[PDB]
C-alpha cells in the first residue's frame, strides 16, 4: 500500500 | 613555590606545581577539621591559608573535577546543605561562600551531629540546623532564603524533600544542586536508567535540569544533577 | 605510591599464607584435600570446641 | 479522562498495586522486591510517601491486606510473605513470616496471586504449578492444598460473606471453591466444588460483585471478552458472553458523497473507496495518543483529526484515483481538546472540548451551555 | 482583616493585610515580588522581640511542638479588638492550635499562602526597621546552636 | 528504502553525541502531564514469555 | 517414618498411622492397615524431625499431637484428630541446626501402652543440634517463648538418636560421628552420669539405641554390627 | 605467632602511607557530562565552545 | 574513640615504645601497659598481674 | 531492642547461620566483639554479624560506628546463643566476622549473602 501511505512527520521534514 | 591560582567557581582555587589539588581558602586558620593538609602561600606580601578539598570525600569536590559548567555555591550567596554529616564538606561549602554567605547544614542523625556542632563553633558563618529534612516546617524559622540548595541525602524519597525544601526557602530563579546514589533508588537496574527517573521527578517539581556529571572514578554509580528553580 | 599498594597486597598473601599454617597447628581433626589445579586446602571436621 | 496525577513509587517498576480496607493507603509491589506504602488520604489527586516495608530479593507479584494492618505479598522465589503494616508498634515495617509453596523440579515458581479471608482469617494463593493453597494466616501453616489448575493460577476473588473462593488461569478455567456447609464451616475445610470452561483462552483478570439486587462474577483475558456468572448459582446458572466490540464510540465513518469509508485506529487512518473497494491513502500521525474522534466535511474535502492532547485537520484531494493529503494549519484547533466534532457544512465545524466548551470554528464563537444542578 | 503570623529570630510578626483575602489571589508572584509592594501589602501589628535566649529557646520549642507560647498569645490578644479578622498562619499545626484558643480569627493556612511567607521572609530584614540582616543571621547562629544543644540531650 | 527508515530514526532521536558531552532533548510538560509513562518492555516481555513458555504447550 | 496410635473420635474407633517426612516441610500420614492417605501437615524449611504426643481426654479418649521441628528450631504441632490443624507453635531457645526431637515420661514408640487407660502425656521434651547441644523442656510447665530447663552439651558431634527410659528418668543421648560418644542423663536433676561409660566401655561408632519396655536393658549398635546390650539394676 | 604479628605491622604501615599519598594525588575525572537543552533546534546548532 | 577500641589495646595503651619495639625485632610484647597503676592488678602478684 | 537495626528475619537469620557454620568449619570466623573490631580496623572482616540479646546491648554498638564508617555490611540476629552455637563454640557469642579470602570454597554463599544484608541496609 506504500504507493497511496502518507506520514505527517516525514511530511513535515520534508 | 607553589603557585596557586584561580578557579571558574569564585572561592575556589588550585594549588598547581609539584602536587595540583584543589584547595578553599581557609576561614578558619590553623586548624584542619577532617585531618587535611593545610598550605599557605604569600601574595602582595601576606600568607593565607588553604585546605585541600579531596574528591573521594565530598561528591561537590567531586563535582568540580568533572567539570561541572555551572555552581550556585559562591562568594556571598546563602547555601542550604542537606544531609550534612559533618564537617567534611560542608566547612568546605562555608570557604567559599566567605564571611557575608551563611551555610544551613541539615542533619538528622544524633552522633554526626555533634560532631556538627563541634565544627559550626569555628564557623561563624555556619549556623547548624541539625533536624530532620523530611519535614521542613519545623526548621523553618533559623533558614532564610537561600540562593541555592545542595542535597547529599541518601534516601529513596529525596526528590520529595528537594521538593519541599524548595518550595519554602528557595528564591525564584533559584539554586539546587543534588548528588544521587543509583543503588539506594533501584539495585535492579543500571544507574543511568535511575538517573533519568530523577530528572523526570525533578522536572514535575518545578526545577529545570541543567547539568548531569557521573562522578567516576571518584564514586561508582553516582552523579550530580543540577538544575535552576522556575516557579513560574 | 603504586608500589605502596603492591608492596601491601605482597604482604596480605604473605600473612594470609601464615595463618593458614598456624591453623593446622592448632588443635582440631583436619584433612587435606588438593584441587585438580593443585591447590591445597584443609577442611576441619565438624566438631564443637570445648 | 486524563491523568489528574502522576507519582513515582521511588522504586523499581510496579508490578502489583493493592488498597487497605480503610482505602487511605496504597501498596505497591516493585520488581526490585520493594513494598511502598503511599499515602492518599490527603485528597484527590494528592499522593504523598509513608513508608517503605522490609527489602528482598523476589519479584512482588501480588499484593493484598488484612485490614489495615497488614500487607500479604506474594513472590516470584516461590513465597508468601506477611510484612506488618501497622503503626504505633515495633514491629512496623518487619518482615513477621516467610511460607513457601511447592516449587516445580524444572521450573521457577511464581506466586501470581494472593487474597485474604476475613471469615476463616486465611490467606488463599495460587502458584505457577496450578495449585491453590489456604493458609492459617496467625501461624503462618498450610490447612489445605489443591492440584486443582493444569497451569498458571493468574487470579483468585473471593465472595462477600467467603462462602466461595473462585480461581481462574491460564487452562481457561474457573474453578469454585465452596465452604457453605455448616459442618465444613465448623471444621474449616474448603472443598473442589466443581469447574466450567468458559473461554477460548487465558483468564487474566475476575472479579466478584454482591449485593441485595446484583450477584456477578465477571471474567476476562486474552480472549479480549468478559464473562459474567452468578456467585450464588456459579455451578448451575446461566452465564453470557458479552460482545468482544461493542462500538459506543464509532471508530468508523461513511461519506455517501464520492463513496468513502474512513477507519482510524491508533493514530492511524485508512480510506477506502467503492465502486470492488480500494485503499486510496493511509494518514499516519506521529503523535503517542491515540485519535479519539475523526470527523469528515459533507464534501469529502476536509478531514478533521481529534485527539484530547490537539486536533489537526487534514484536506484531502483525490488525484489519480488516490487522495492528496495536506495538512491544513489553524493554531487554535491544535491547541485545543477535542472530545467530540461535527460538521455544520463543508466549512464550519461544532467541537466540544474536553471541558465542555462548546464552540464554533469556520476554518471561537462559544455556545451557551445550561448549568446542571449538582 | 486578614492578619500573617510570621515567626523571626528576633521575635514574633504579626503583617496586617490590605486584602483580607490575599491568600485566594493567584497573582501573589508577581504582587509580591519586591520590598515597595510587600511594604505597601503588608504593615507590622505587633511585634514580640525575644528578651533574651532562655526566652527564645523556649519559644522556639512551642512553635516546634505546634504549641501557641505565652508571648504568642499575649501578642495575639492585642489584635482581639478587631472584630471578623483572618489569620494566616504558615503550619497547619499551629494553625490548629491557635484555632483551639477560640480567638475571633478565622485561621488560614493553605498551599497559596507559601508564596505569602516565601515573600515575607524574601525581604524580612527590609520588613523590620531598625535591624540588620548580619544581626539577624547572628542570633541565628546564636539560637540554632542553643536549640541544638537541647534535644542533642547534651 | 531502509535509509528513508534511518532518517525517521534520526528525526526520532532526543540525544547526540557532542564528543565527550551528550547533549540530551527534554520533553513537554504536557507530553507526560497528558498521558501515562511508557512500560518497559523487558518488564511486560517476561510476563508475556511465561505464559507462553514452550512447557504449557499451548499449541 | 514412625508409628503412632489415632483414636477416630466420631466412632471411638482407635487404629494406627504410618508418618513419613517429606520433601520440603511434608508430614505425610498413612493408615497402618489399609495404606489410605488420612491427611498431611505442613511446615516452613527443611523438616529434620518429628515425634508424637498422646494426650489423654477422659476415659476411653485420647487425641494425638504431632510435634514437627524445622532445622532453624521452629516448632509446630499439629492435632491429628482435627484434621491436622495446628494448635501451638514456638522456637526452641538458642537452636541451631536441630536434627532430632524426643518425647519422654509417657507413651511413645519406645514405651507403647497395650490398652486405653495406659496412655499418659509425656512431661519432658528434648531437641538435638549438630553442634551437640541438648535442650530439655519440662512439657508439664504455654508460651511463644519456652525456658529450657538444662543446655546439655558433653557431646560434641552431631546428636543421632535421643531416647528416653520407660519411666523417664533416663534420657540417653549418642552420636554417630565418633566413637564412644554416648552418655545418659540423669532426669529430673538434668546430670550426667559420671561412672558409665567409661574409658573402657565397648560402643564403637554408636548408631542404633534401644530401651527395653521393662526390665531396664539397653541395647547399643555400633557400625561393626555388634548389638551390645546391658542390664540396669535397678529396675 | 611473633612472624604473623612481624609481617602485619609492616602491611598496616605499608597502608597507612598508600592512604596519606592517595590524598596528595589528583585523579582525572573520566565520566559523562550531560547537558540539557529544551529545543530540538538547540540540541543540533549546539557547541561546547559556545 | 576509645571505646571504638578492642580490649586488647586497652590492655597496652600506654607502652607503645616497648611494645612496637618489640613487634619489629620479633620480639616478646609488653602485657600491662598504663593499666599496671590499676589498683585490681597491684594486689595481684607473679604471672597473675598479666592475667 | 529497638536499637538492634537492621534485625533479620527468620528466613533470612536461618541462611545467615548457615554460612556462619561453613566458614567456622574452614577457619574463616573470627568470633567475639573484640576480634571482630580488629578485623574492621585492618579491613579484612567481609561482614559482621551481631546478636540482638546481648546485654547490655551497648557492648557491641561500637561495631555499626566503625561498619559504616568502613562501607562494611552488618546485620542483627536474634538470639546470641544460637549465634554461638552456630559458630562453633561452647559459649554465648555477641559477634562474629567472617574474614575477606578470595580463593576460598564458599566465596559464593558469602557473597549471595552479602547482598541480601546489603539491601536490607
Ligand atoms: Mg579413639
Amino acid at each position: 500500500e506504500d504507493d497511496v501511505e502518507y506520514n505527517e512527520e516525514l511530511d513535515d521534514a520534508g | 613555590k607553589v603557585v596557586i591560582e584561580p578557579h571558574r567557581h569564585a572561592g575556589v582555587y588550585i594549588a598547581r606545581g609539584k602536587e595540583d589539588l584543589l584547595v578553599t581558602k581557609n576561614m578558619a586558620p590553623g586548624e584542619s577539621v577532617y585531618g587535611e593538609k593545610r598550605i599557605s602561600v604569600e601574595e602582595p606580601p601576606t600568607k593565607v591559608e588553604y585546605r585541600v578539598w579531596n574528591p573521594f570525600r565530598s561528591k561537590l569536590a567531586a563535582g568540580i573535577m568533572g567539570g561541572l559548567d555551572e555552581l550556585f555555591i559562591a562568594p556571598g550567596k546563602k547555601v542550604l546543605y542537606l544531609g550534612a554529616a559533618s564537617g567534611t564538606s560542608v566547612s568546605h561549602v562555608s570557604d567559599v561562600v566567605g564571611p557575608e554567605g551563611v551555610v544551613y547544614a541539615v542533619e538528622f542523625s544524633h552522633r554526626p551531629g555533634r560532631e556538627l556542632i563541634s565544627m559550626a563553633k569555628k564557623r561563624p558563618n555556619i549556623i547548624p540546623i541539625i533536624e530532620d529534612a523530611r519535614h521542613p516546617q519545623k526548621y523553618r524559622m533559623l533558614i532564610g532564603m537561600v540562593d541555592c540548595v545542595f542535597a547529599d541525602v541518601a534516601q529513596p524519597d529525596q526528590a520529595r524533600i528537594i521538593a519541599l525544601n524548595s518550595h519554602m526557602f528557595l528564591k525564584d530563579q533559584g539554586g539546587v544542586v543534588i548528588s544521587i546514589k543509583a543503588n539506594c533508588i533501584d539495585s535492579t537496574v543500571d544507574a543511568e536508567t535511575v538517573f533519568a527517573r530523577e530528572v523526570q521527578k525533578l522536572r514535575e517539581e518545578r526545577i529545570k535540569p541543567l547539568e548531569q556529571l557521573t562522578l567516576e572514578p571518584y564514586e561508582r554509580d553516582h552523579c550530580i544533577v543540577v538544575g535552576r528553580y522556575m516557579r513560574s | 605510591v603504586k608500589q605502596h599498594l603492591q608492596r601491601e597486597t605482597q604482604l596480605k598473601q604473605v600473612q594470609q599464607r601464615m595463618d593458614a599454617q598456624r591453623e593446622l597447628l592448632k588443635k582440631g581433626s583436619k584433612k587435606k584435600i588438593v584441587d585438580s589445579s593443585g591447590k591445597i586446602s584443609f577442611k576441619w571436621k565438624k566438631q564443637r570446641k570445648r | 479522562g486524563l491523568p489528574l496525577r502522576n507519582y513515582d513509587c521511588n522504586s523499581g517498576v510496579i508490578w502489583s498495586i493493592s488498597i487497605n480496607d480503610s482505602q487511605d493507603k496504597l501498596s505497591v509491589g516493585c520488581d526490585n522486591g520493594t513494598v511502598v506504602l503511599i499515602d492518599i488520604s490527603g485528597g484527590p489527586g494528592v499522593l504523598e510517601h509513608d513508608t517503605i516495608l522490609m527489602r528482598q530479593e523476589a519479584r512482588v507479584l501480588t499484593l493484598a491486606w488484612k485490614k489495615d494492618d497488614f500487607v500479604i505479598g506474594g513472590c516470584s522465589d516461590g513465597r508468601i510473605r506477611i510484612w506488618s503494616a501497622q503503626k504505633n508498634d515495633e514491629n512496623m515495617g518487619r518482615l513477621l513470616h516467610t511460607m513457601k509453596v511447592d516449587k516445580a523440579k524444572k521450573e521457577s515458581t511464581l506466586v501470581w496471586s494472593v487474597i485474604y479471608l476475613p471469615r476463616t482469617d486465611q490467606i488463599a494463593s495460587g502458584d505457577s504449578t496450578g495449585s491453590i493453597k489456604f493458609w492459617d494466616f496467625q501461624f503462618a501453616t498450610l490447612n489445605q492444598s489443591f492440584k486443582a489448575h493444569d497451569a498458571d493460577v493468574l487470579c483468585l476473588t473471593t465472595d462477600t460473606d467467603n462462602n466461595y473462593v473462585f480461581s481462574a488461569g491460564v487452562d481457561r478455567k474457573i474453578f469454585q471453591f465452596s465452604q457453605n456447609t455448616n459442618k465444613s464451616q465448623k471444621n474449616n475445610r474448603w472443598v473442589n466444588s466443581s469447574n466450567r470452561l468458559l473461554h477460548g483462552n487465558d483468564i487474566r483478570a475476575i472479579c466478584a460483585y454482591q449485593s441485595k439486587g446484583a450477584d456477578f462474577l465477571v471474567s476476562g483475558g486474552v480472549e479480549k471478552t468478559l464473562v459474567i456468572n452468578s456467585l450464588t448459582s456459579f455451578s448451575n446458572g446461566n452465564y453470557r458472553k458479552m460482545p468482544t466490540v461493542e462500538p459506543y464510540s464509532k471508530n468508523v465513518l461513511v461519506n455517501k458523497e464520492q463513496r468513502l469509508v474512513v477507519s482510524w485506529s491508533e493514530s492511524t487512518v485508512k480510506i477506502w473507496t467503492m465502486g470492488n473497494y480500494k485503499l486510496v491513502c493511509k494518514l499516519t500521525l506521529k503523535d503517542d495518543q491515540n485519535i479519539s474522534t475523526c470527523s469528515l466535511s459533507p464534501d469529502g474535502q476536509v478531514l478533521v483529526v481529534g485527539r484530547p492532547s490537539t486536533t489537526k485537520v487534514f484536506h484531502l484531494q483525490p488525484v489519480g484515483n488516490k487522495l492528496k493529503v495536506t495538512k491544513l494549519d489553524n493554531d487554535l484547533l491544535l491547541r485545543t481538546s477535542t472530545k467530540l466534532v461535527k460538521f455544520i457544512d463543508n466549512s464550519k465545524i461544532v467541537i466540544c472540548s474536553c471541558e465542555d466548551d462548546v464552540f464554533i470554528v469556520d476554518l471561537p464563537q462559544e455556545v451557551e451551555l445550561l448549568e446542571v444542578t449538582s | 482583616m486578614a492578619y500573617v503570623l510570621t515567626e523571626t529570630s528576633a521575635g514574633y510578626a504579626l503583617l496586617k493585610a490590605s486584602d483580607k483575602k490575599i491568600y485566594k489571589s493567584s497573582s501573589l508572584i508577581q504582587d509580591l515580588d519586591s520590598s515597595d509592594k510587600v511594604l505597601k501589602e503588608f504593615k507590622i501589628a505587633a511585634f514580640s522581640k525575644f528578651n533574651s535566649a532562655a526566652n527564645a529557646l523556649e519559644e522556639a520549642n512551642s512553635i516546634i511542638e505546634g504549641k501557641v507560647s505565652s508571648q504568642l498569645e499575649k501578642l495575639l490578644e492585642e489584635i482581639k479588638k478587631d472584630k471578623k479578622s483572618t489569620l494566616i498562619v504558615s503550619e497547619t499545626k499551629l494553625a490548629n492550635a491557635i484555632n483551639k484558643l477560640g480567638l475571633n480569627f478565622n485561621v488560614v493556612s493553605d498551599a497559596v499562602t507559601l508564596d505569602i511567607y516565601r515573600a515575607i521572609k524574601e525581604y524580612l530584614p527590609e520588613l523590620l526597621p531598625g535591624m540588620s540582616d548580619n544581626d539577624l543571621s547572628k542570633m541565628s547562629l546564636g539560637l540554632a546552636h542553643s536549640i541544638g544543644r537541647h534535644k542533642l540531650k547534651f | 528504502k531502509t535509509k528513508k527508515r534511518k532518517t525517521l530514526k534520526n528525526l526520532r532521536k532526543d540525544s547526540v553525541k557532542r564528543g565527550k558531552f551528550r547533549v540530551q532533548l527534554l520533553s513537554t510538560t504536557q507530553d507526560s502531564k497528558t498521558l501515562p509513562p511508557k512500560k518497559e518492555s523487558s518488564i511486560i516481555r517476561s510476563k508475556d514469555r511465561w505464559l507462553n513458555r514452550k512447557a504449557l504447550n499451548k499449541g | 517414618f514412625k508409628v503412632a496410635h489415632l483414636q477416630n473420635s466420631q466412632t471411638n474407633s482407635v487404629h494406627g498411622i504410618v508418618l513419613l517426612q517429606g520433601n520440603n516441610g511434608w508430614i505425610n500420614i498413612l493408615h497402618s492397615t489399609s495404606g489410605l492417605w488420612l491427611m498431611g501437615c505442613k511446615i516452613e524449611g527443611v523438616i529434620t524431625d518429628f515425634c508424637i504426643d498422646y494426650q489423654p481426654i477422659s476415659r476411653g479418649k485420647f487425641r494425638t499431637i504431632l510435634i514437627a521441628v524445622n532445622a532453624y528450631g521452629e516448632v509446630w504441632e499439629f492435632d491429628l484428630n482435627k484434621n491436622g490443624h495446628v494448635i501451638r507453635r514456638w522456637k526452641d531457645q538458642g537452636g541451631v541446626g536441630i536434627t532430632k526431637i524426643q518425647v519422654g515420661g509417657g507413651t511413645t514408640t519406645t514405651c507403647p501402652a497395650l490398652q486405653i487407660s495406659k496412655i499418659k502425656q509425656n512431661r519432658w521434651l528434648a531437641v538435638g543440634s549438630e553442634s551437640g547441644f541438648v535442650n530439655l523442656y519440662d512439657r508439664n510447665n504455654t508460651s511463644s517463648t519456652p525456658t529450657p530447663v538444662a543446655a546439655l552439651d558433653q557431646l560434641t558431634t552431631t546428636i543421632s538418636n535421643l531416647q528416653f527410659s520407660p519411666d523417664g528418668q533416663i534420657l540417653c543421648m549418642a552420636s554417630r560421628a565418633v566413637k564412644d560418644a554416648l552418655r545418659l542423663v540423669h532426669l529430673p536433676s538434668c546430670s550426667v552420669f559420671s561412672n558409665w561409660p567409661t574409658s573402657g566401655t565397648p560402643l564403637g561408632k554408636v548408631t542404633s539405641v534401644a530401651f527395653s519396655p521393662s526390665g531396664g536393658l539397653l541395647a547399643v549398635g555400633n557400625e561393626q554390627g555388634k548389638v551390645r546390650l546391658w542390664k540396669l539394676n535397678h529396675y | 605467632t611473633q612472624d604473623s604479628n612481624y609481617v602485619r605491622t609492616l602491611r598496616q604501615i605499608e597502608l597507612k602511607k598508600l592512604e596519606k599519598g592517595a590524598k596528595q594525588l589528583m585523579f582525572k575525572s573520566s565520566g559523562n557530562h550531560t547537558i540539557f537543552v529544551d529545543s530540538r533546534e538547540k540540541m543540533n546548532e549546539f557547541t561546547p565552545e559556545k | 574513640s576509645l571505646a571504638k577500641s578492642p580490649a586488647s589495646t586497652i590492655q597496652i595503651l600506654g607502652a607503645e615504645k616497648a611494645l612496637f619495639r618489640a613487634l619489629k625485632t620479633k620480639h616478646d610484647t609488653p602485657k600491662y601497659g598504663l593499666l599496671y597503676h590499676a589498683s585490681l592488678v597491684g594486689q595481684a602478684t607473679g604471672k597473675n598481674k598479666g592475667k | 531492642n529497638p536499637k538492634a537495626f537492621p534485625l533479620a528475619d527468620a528466613a533470612l537469620t536461618q541462611q545467615i547461620l548457615d554460612v556462619v557454620q561453613q566458614a567456622a568449619n574452614l577457619r574463616q570466623l573470627k568470633k567475639g566483639a573484640n576480634e571482630a573490631t580488629k578485623t574492621l580496623n585492618r579491613g579484612i572482616s567481609e561482614f559482621i554479624i551481631m546478636a540482638a540479646d546481648c546485654e547490655p546491648i551497648e557492648i557491641l554498638l561500637h561495631l555499626p560506628l566503625l561498619c559504616e564508617d568502613k562501607n562494611v555490611p552488618y546485620v542483627f540476629v536474634p538470639s546470641r546463643v544460637a549465634l554461638g552455637r552456630a559458630c562453633g563454640v561452647s559459649r554465648p557469642v555477641i559477634a562474629a566476622s567472617i574474614t575477606t579470602n578470595d580463593a576460598s570454597a564458599i566465596k559464593t554463599q558469602i557473597y549471595a549473602v552479602k547482598d541480601k544484608i546489603e539491601t536490607l541496609l
